[PDB]
């Protein structure tokens, strides 16, 4: 009766290190609609992040985006933490930025 | 092109945290553009694209108020299908609906839509004649029963043949900057190496609007459906989608393989290989 | 634009 969510982690726009972007974790797929997402940087909450307004596809799944500008470096870690009822634990997808 | 309207309703109870939530969400295409959330401190039908903004007072006041109405008469209903069937008044569930038109380049209606879930659920679906439901079990029936007391599917069909494609019709000539205007995908092709024997084929696709887009891999002209990676098309939160597909391919061999792009914004499909 | 309050399932 319950669906577990999909995570991508993305940037808005290519990431080029030092120039100011958007990190965006995409969940959807997921049912019932409470999720916990927290985006984190280095294994730190991001304290600043919005979402967007809660919404379901055609197979009723609801998908939601949460996303903070951010800008990338090198040697920075960005990182995406997912917690729903499907999950016995929170759920860490990092940011690779070749996908 | 083609285009529709739809609107989704969720409604969620939380037994012990407050009577049941109540959300509606309005899109044109893939474009959203009205919200209502009943747990927000003021809660009223707002705005989410610049050009519903220009809708008058008299607008907003009637969206709200149709809203609030919601948030009441969808909270009963979450009572009623919790005893249709014999369920607990411990546990959360979750109502869910989507109706709207779809209507073509001139503006015809194609069909309509409306259709409930519960609990994720396919519940009674309004059926394309628009004058009768399909009901998914014996408590979809009852539902089914009173709306057909109440010649509800007459109201439906009023709805999406009328109101429903006159004011899609209205925003799509509001919006028509940006609802009619198809952003072309920008393409490329990256590769990865896995190991000495094979590497990853990556090809994007980025920045394109609407979200609907095909992206194929063949090898020697042979599509690879069966082992082709496809990624959910994802915002990117500017309007704008993204995709990508990939193949794992014999080093030596990336030549022989070939993405393709389709998407409305494009003159023509496109082809694509590893540049090296 | 909505259509108008449903009635109850």
């Amino acid at each position: 009766i319950q669906r577990t969510p999909k995570i991508q982690v993305y940037s808005r726009h290519p990431a080029e290190n030092g120039k100011s972007n958007f990190l965006n974790c995409y969940v959807s797929g997921f049912h019932p609609s409470d999720i916990e997402v927290d985006l984190l940087k280095n294994g730190e909450r991001i304290e600043k992040v919005e979402h967007s307004d809660l919404s379901f596809s055609k197979d009723w799944s609801f998908y939601l985006l949460y996303y903070t500008e951010f800008t990338p470096t090198e040697k920075d870690e960005y990182a995406c933490r997912v917690n729903h009822v499907t999950l016995s634990q929170p759920k860490i997808v990092k940011w690779d930025r070749d996908m | 092109g083609s285009h529709s309207m739809r609107y989704f309703y969720t409604a969620m109870s939380r037994p012990g945290r407050g009577e049941p939530r109540f959300i509606a969400v309005g899109y044109v295409d893939d474009t959203q553009f009205v919200r209502f959330d009943s747990d927000a401190a003021s809660p009223r039908m707002a705005p989410r694209a610049p050009w519903i903004e220009q809708e008058g007072p008299e607008y907003w006041d009637r969206e709200t108020q149709i809203s609030k109405t919601n948030t009441q008469t969808y909270r009963e209903s979450l009572r009623n299908l919790r005893g249709y069937y014999n369920q607990s008044e411990a546990g959360s569930h979750t109502l869910q609906r989507m109706y709207g038109c779809d209507v073509g380049p001139d503006g015809r209606l194609l069909r309509g839509h409306d259709q409930s879930a519960y609990d994720g659920k396919d519940y009674i679906a309004l059926n394309e004649d628009l004058s009768s439901w399909t009901a998914a079990d014996t408590a979809a029936q009852i539902t089914q029963r009173k709306w057909e007391a109440a010649r509800e599917a007459e109201q439906w069909r009023a709805y999406l043949e009328g109101l429903c494609v006159e004011w899609l019709r209205r925003y799509l000539e509001n919006g028509k900057e940006t609802l009619q205007r198809a952003d072309p995908p920008k393409t490329h092709v990256t590769h990865h190496p896995i190991s000495d024997h094979e590497a990853t084929l990556r090809c994007w696709a980025l920045g394109f609007y609407p979200a609907e887009i095909t992206l194929t891999w063949q090898r020697d002209g042979e599509d690879q459906t069966q082992d082709t990676e496809l990624v959910e098309t994802r915002p990117a939160g500017d309007r704008t989608f993204q995709k990508w597909a990939a193949v794992v391919v014999p080093s030596g061999e990336e030549q022989r393989y070939t993405c393709h792009v389709q998407h409305e914004g494009l003159p023509k499909p496109l082809t694509l290989r590893w540049g090296g | 634009a909505l259509i108008g309050a449903s009635i109850c399932f």
